[PDB]
């Protein structure tokens, strides 16, 4: 502020230190300084917590932010309960144990051996540090292979009327197997009112509904991207899979073979084969022999 | 009364635990005592050893602390020699683990049995 | 490479690349030119 | 593909891909040609 010199203000806090009281000012270093927090610990925490009810895998909770401002991360911490990790965010201290420890791989963040490929976490942006994760955000292209949902960075899709039902989904590029396809974006919402809803759409046989958790819905009628048009098929050459993200579990698409240029885009919607010929029965291939 | 949800199959991967094959830490072990010249047997249980082994031959033993060390080197130097012959036993045996049965033979070869 | 197979009555009871069909405007459904597949 | 068919492998069944050809044309045509049989 230019309009009062330090006088007079050093001074005013003088005056302002005799009527406030004083601030504490206090440091910290915590009894841990280095060691004894092998990472391994984490893994084997994490078995811990994989053996006691992740053996499920079927009950997807949405991440959290648990409070402990005194007690440590103990067996009450909300995310132990819904059985899923701290984060950056969690009021769970630095020497939280749940914490994802990183990404480090060093050629990329992109393969089975990876941390984050075999979990859930897509690699964050400030721990992947080895497959260029922070660095140079702005250049679109990186070493890594799973931080292109955080960056955004999409394919280029075509909307023409698919061949098989009304409208779908096209490229106009070849890409490969086992890497990003643009996300299937859309609204939060619970499950009553997706059935409610759902209740609508199916009477009008309409399915823009995704099973994104156990816990939220992710609907794509009214508001969405263009890969909503995508049609199923029991044998696509693309997928779907969950993935989780900085704290939004979302799902990303990814093709399961190589493609070429122009080719229509299908992902199974895993529903029941009696919901399969109640909604998607069309599949046009038949055995060649 | 449930809309049919949209679903993709879930995944709960963590990293697995690493552990070395039996053996491998041997070799990583071998050569860097073989690289090392210091003492393997903690400094202090000869200095109350020894003052009772000695204790049985004659009666108030005091010690001088250089000839302690002087010990704890042929103990060492000894033994050492003695597993290194030991492990040539062992080997011939077609096996690669030592046993008792083998310091006993090898030191009837030597001839310190009788 | 065609059969040419010897004419029988018992005889009787596509290899396409590149783009094929014309692609709509995903914003508005519109006709989208083939002027414009990159900046669309 | 060594094994490849002839070109039938594409479905059992699809939607119509609509028709090129128009009713009305097929009226003028079809009296064109009443008149061309008549001479
Ligand atoms: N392979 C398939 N065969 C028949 N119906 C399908 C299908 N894939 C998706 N659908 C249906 O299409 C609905 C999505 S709306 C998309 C429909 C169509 N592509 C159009 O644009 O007109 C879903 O409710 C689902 O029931």
């Amino acid at each position: 502020i230019g309009t009062k010199t330090c006088r007079q203000v050093y001074e005013f806090r003088v005056k302002e230190s005799s009527i406030i009281a004083p601030a504490p000012a206090e440091d910290v270093d915590t009894p841990p300084r280095k060691k004894k927090r092998k990472h391994r610990l984490w893994a084997a925490h994490c078995r811990k917590i994989q053996l006691k009810k992740d053996g499920s895998s079927n009950h997807v909770y949405n991440y959290q932010p648990c409070d402990h401002p005194r007690q440590p991360c103990d067996s009450s911490c909300p995310c132990v309960i819904a059985q899923n990790f701290c984060e950056k965010f969690c009021q769970c201290s630095s020497e939280c144990q749940n914490r994802f420890p990183g990404c480090r791989c060093k050629a990329q963040c992109n393969t089975k051996q990876c941390p984050c490929y075999l979990a859930v976490r897509e690699c964050d942006p400030d721990l992947c540090l080895t497959c260029g994760a922070a660095d140079h955000w702005d250049s679109k292209n990186v070493s890594c292979k799973n931080c292109s949902i955080q960056r955004g960075s999409k394919k280029h899709l075509l909307l023409a009327p698919s061949d098989v039902a009304g409208w779908g989904i096209f490229i106009k590029d070849p890409v490969q197997k086992n890497e990003f396809i643009s996300e299937y974006c859309g609204e939060i919402i619970s499950q009553d009112e997706a059935d409610r809803r759902g209740k609508v759409y199916d009477k009008y046989m309409c399915s823009f509904l995704f099973n994104l958790n156990n816990d939220f819905v992710v609907d794509a009628t009214r508001k969405g991207n263009k890969i909503r048009f995508a049609n199923h098929s029991v044998n696509p050459n693309c997928y779907a899979k969950v993935m989780m993200v900085n704290g939004d579990h979302r799902i990303g698409i990814f093709a399961k073979r190589a493609i070429q240029t122009g080719e229509e885009l299908f992902f199974d919607y895993r529903y029941s084969q009696a919901d399969a010929l109640k909604y998607v029965g069309i599949e046009r291939e038949m055995e060649i022999p | 009364t449930k809309a049919a949800r949209k679903s993709a199959p879930a995944t709960g991967g963590v990293k697995k635990p690493h552990r070395y094959r039996p053996g491998t830490v041997a070799l990583r072990e071998i050569r860097r005592y073989q690289k090392s010249t210091e003492l393997l047997i903690r400094k202090l249980p000869f200095q109350r050893l020894v003052r009772e082994i000695a204790q049985d031959f004659k009666t108030d033993l005091r010690f001088q602390s250089s000839a302690v060390m002087a010990l704890q080197e042929a103990s060492e130097a000894y033994l050492v020699a003695l597993f290194e012959d030991t492990n040539l036993c062992a080997i011939h045996a077609k096996r690669v683990t030592i046993m008792p049965k083998d310091i006993q033979l090898a030191r009837r070869i030597r001839g310190e049995r009788a | 490479r065609p059969k040419r197979t010897k004419a029988s009555m018992s005889e009787f009871l596509t290899y396409s690349s590149g783009h094929n069909r014309l692609y709509f405007h995903s914003d508005t459904c519109l006709p989208l030119r083939p002027q414009e597949m990159e900046v669309d | 593909n060594k094994r490849r068919k002839l070109k039938n492998k594409r479905r059992r069944s699809l939607p119509r891909p609509h028709d090129f050809f128009d009713a009305q044309t097929l009226d003028a045509i079809r009296h064109r040609a009443i008149c061309f049989n008549l001479s």
